[PDB]
RNA sequence: UUAACCAUUGAGGCCUAAAAGCAGCCACCAAUAAAGAAAGCGUUCACUCAACAUAAAAAUUCCAUAAUUUA
């Protein structure tokens, strides 16, 4: 039931023990960031652009 | 190689060639490829003493010995 | 013939010449030593990737981080800063054990967990100190 | 040792040399790479 | 100099080096070879220029170390072949491995020697004198050298 | 030899997972411990208990919410073994996030 | 003008018990200084390249002889 796993907490308890009984609400839930969504001046911005790199030389070497 | 000693003195002046020979001896897989030595490092130029099960003892300083002449010099010993 | 004869006939190398003649990193470098108070200079032992991330993991339930830098750009600030001894230690591959708390004998503990990685010295409470001396204060 | 007017290398641990004036790609992994010009 | 002696117990322990020779005619050389306006002004046969440059058994030093630049590191080490195959450097012999002996035969006198004398291939078709084949004299990579004759010298004889 | 080998707690049978390594080469405590049915990541070199996978957790809660994203997140952090001790809780919520988008 | 260097989970689910960077098919992401649900590989699931970090780059018989520097 979709609105038992909002009611009671599956994941806080999975032990025997227990029932399912029942910063941390604000991280992001937004779709994977692309170039665009990602700040130019923040490390993943750079970080991701690397792979972006990455991905263009990996399509190429998948190739060979 | 029955047993291999390195030690070195950071408070005093360090050579760096047996500093880096060293860090190769303090690994995992190179403890497990020289399974018979017993690896013990001192603290404290720097003297490097490696003993063999024959009794044959070398001993090697880095004062201005640089890493490939110990290095080679561990290799070829091992050969026998 | 004359066309091919006419065909034909129609100072200072830049060598030998002279020649004419990070700052993210910086913060990171400040932030690990404003952030952490003491810092333990071992030499990295270049341990497995997956061996490696659980010490610097089972080091994180200790709230202990583990911060690598490259020395070249580590030379600056440690010329300049109240650790000023660890220039030649950080030499080749090396990590720091750094913490918030006096955990010195502790950090030998967790040093002694891997017996082949040696510890080199650095600074405690602020304190710099070789290990013969980190030693007398562990006890 | 095919003669070949270009020499090409066929793997990563193919080296290149030049012996009794001609160049000569040996392969220690496989000897079916040497060749000679 | 640092040398490993043995003893089992080896020691290499760092000696004395001669000095270079102080002020370099020309100030601020940026390749050792100009510092001393030596640029385009030796050959094969200067030994003694060559020598400093060479390993006890005959072998070129690294550039690093010598600091030549490629353009004299290539050169330089194209005149030390020649002078090698010339017998001008008796002294820098290769190391007998087992006290192997020389092979023996009498030695042909050489000079300005491009190639190895044993990759060389006789030319038995000579050809005609409008098409003849020409040997290889000297090498290529002297070419600016100063020529002190009315017209440039001949590569190919 | 690490070997990432492991069957449903409920299964009580190596089965076909467990055998081809030792072959080319040459878990009661998660039957009681942890709930059953759900499977979960090991490190048999030594089996270690570990928590249940949540991509499986996730088809769970699929029959295949953010508290539920959230609920699974907090308690994660509880193995050394699975290097799963992220701290930043950032790291954790992202990681299923991204493999419940991946997932149907 | 070519180099040795390092290589991080929530097992992403899916018809293939179940598919970990991956047989396979759809998505193809999350953290990280920095990593492609990966380049190959590995793997019925579960060695390493790219990243990061990187010392460098045509038929009888060849056919003048010879010669690198004197203005
Ligand atoms: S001789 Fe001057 S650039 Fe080398
Ligand atoms: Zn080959």
């Amino acid at each position: 039931d979709p609105t038992q796993l909002t009611t009671h907490a599956m994941g806080v308890n999975i032990y025997k023990e227990g029932q399912d009984v029942a910063w941390l609400f604000q991280v992001n839930l937004g779709p994977p960031k692309k170039l665009e969504e990602l700040e130019p001046e923040s490390r993943e911005y750079w970080r991701l652009l690397r792979k972006q790199n990455i991905w263009r030389h990996n399509r190429l070497s998948k190739n060979k | 190689v029955k047993l291999v000693r390195v030690q070195f003195c950071p408070f005093e002046k360090n050579v760096e060639s047996t500093r880096t020979f060293l860090q190769t001896v303090s690994s995992e897989k190179v403890r497990a490829t020289n399974l018979n030595c017993s690896v013990i490092a001192d603290v404290r130029e720097p003297c490097v003493d490696v003993l063999f099960g024959d009794g044959y003892r070398l001993i090697m300083r880095g004062a201005h010995l640089t890493t490939q002449e110990m290095l080679s010099a561990l290799a070829s010993h091992i050969r026998d | 013939f004359q066309r091919q004869k006419l065909m034909a006939i129609t100072a200072i190398n830049p060598r030998c010449l002279p020649p004419p003649p990070v700052r993210l990193l910086r913060q990171d470098i400040v932030a690990v030593f404003r952030d952490n108070r003491m810092i333990a200079v071992c030499q990295n032992v270049a341990l497995s990737a997956e061996d490696k991330l659980l010490l610097r993991h089972q080091l994180r339930k200790h709230k202990i981080f583990i911060k690598v830098f490259p020395s070249q750009v580590l030379k600056p600030f440690l010329e300049n800063s109240k650790y000023r001894n660890l220039l030649p230690l950080f030499v080749g591959h090396n990590l720091l054990l750094v913490s918030e708390e006096p955990k010195v004998k502790e950090m030998v503990r967790v040093l002694k967990s891997v017996p082949f990685l040696p510890l080199l010295g650095g600074c405690v409470d602020d304190t710099i100190l070789s290990r013969q001396g980190l030693v007398d204060y562990a006890k | 040792f095919k003669t070949k007017g270009v020499i090409k290398k066929r793997c990563k641990d193919c080296y290149k040399v030049k012996r009794r004036g001609r160049w000569f790609i040996l392969c220690k992994t496989n000897p079916k790479h040497k060749q000679r010009q | 100099l640092r040398e490993v002696v043995k003893i089992t117990v080896i020691e290499g322990r760092i000696t004395e080096t001669p000095k270079a020779t102080p002020d370099p005619p020309n100030p601020s050389g940026q390749c050792p070879i100009c510092r001393w306006n030596l640029k385009h002004k030796y050959t094969y046969e200067d030994v003694l220029l060559l020598s400093q440059f060479i390993r006890p058994y005959g072998g070129m030093l690294p550039r690093r170390v010598t600091g030549l630049c490629r353009e004299e590191h290539r050169k330089i080490e194209e005149c030390v072949k020649m002078a090698h195959r010339a017998g001008l450097l008796p002294n820098h012999r290769p190391q007998l491995p087992e006290g192997c002996l020389p092979k023996d035969k009498p030695k042909l006198n050489r000079y300005l020697t491009r190639w190895a004398p044993k990759s060389v291939k006789p030319i038995y078709k000579k050809g005609h004198r409008w098409n003849k084949v020409g040997m290889a004299v000297g090498s290529p990579l002297l070419k600016d050298n100063v020529c002190y004759s009315r017209r440039p010298l001949k590569m190919m004889h | 030899g690490v070997i990432r080998s492991i069957v449903r707690a409920g299964q009580a049978i190596p089965g076909p997972p467990l055998g081809p390594i030792l072959g080319q080469r040459g878990f009661n405590e998660k039957t009681k411990d942890i709930k059953e049915g759900i499977p979960l990541p090991t490190k048999i070199f030594e089996l270690k208990i570990g928590q249940p996978t949540v991509s499986y957790f996730l088809k769970a809660a699929a029959g295949i919410s953010l508290k539920h994203v959230y609920e699974i997140a907090c308690v994660k952090a509880k193995d050394d073994a699975f290097a799963m001790q992220d701290v930043p809780l950032s790291s954790v919520v992202r990681s299923i996030i991204g493999s419940a988008r991946s997932l149907g």
